[PDB]
């Protein structure tokens, strides 16, 4: 069991940012944390690639 | 060419017209290449016109 006040604890987050070379960029929250999507085409091995991060 | 008036033998030589050339080609790739990972591009890029781009 852990008690602790607010200021114990700091998360820090930044979403990254959509480069200018990425085809398919957007933005979902998880629980409150603005994450970055980014799809990309492997064409050799023929399917798609995602990649949400923070 | 020259030859002596009345002279015996009556052979003229015959000049040649050789045109001549040269091959110019398209042979160089000039490049600018940057490689930017996306904690670069999302962390220490700012501006990326006047920080990559003019550069």
């Amino acid at each position: 069991a852990y008690l602790w006040h607010r200021t114990a604890f700091i998360l820090a987050y930044r979403t990254p940012v959509v480069p200018e070379g990425a085809k398919a960029g957007a933005s979902f929250s998880a629980n409150g944390v603005a994450l970055r999507w980014l799809a990309d085409y492997d064409y050799s091995q023929l399917g798609d690639r995602t990649l949400l991060d923070v | 060419n020259r030859r002596d008036l009345r002279d015996p033998d009556r052979t003229v030589i015959a000049s040649e017209l050789v045109e001549h050339s040269f091959g110019v080609t398209l042979d160089k790739h000039v490049y600018a290449a940057l490689k930017f990972t996306d904690e670069q591009r999302t962390l220490d890029i700012r501006d990326y016109t006047k920080q990559v781009l003019m550069p």
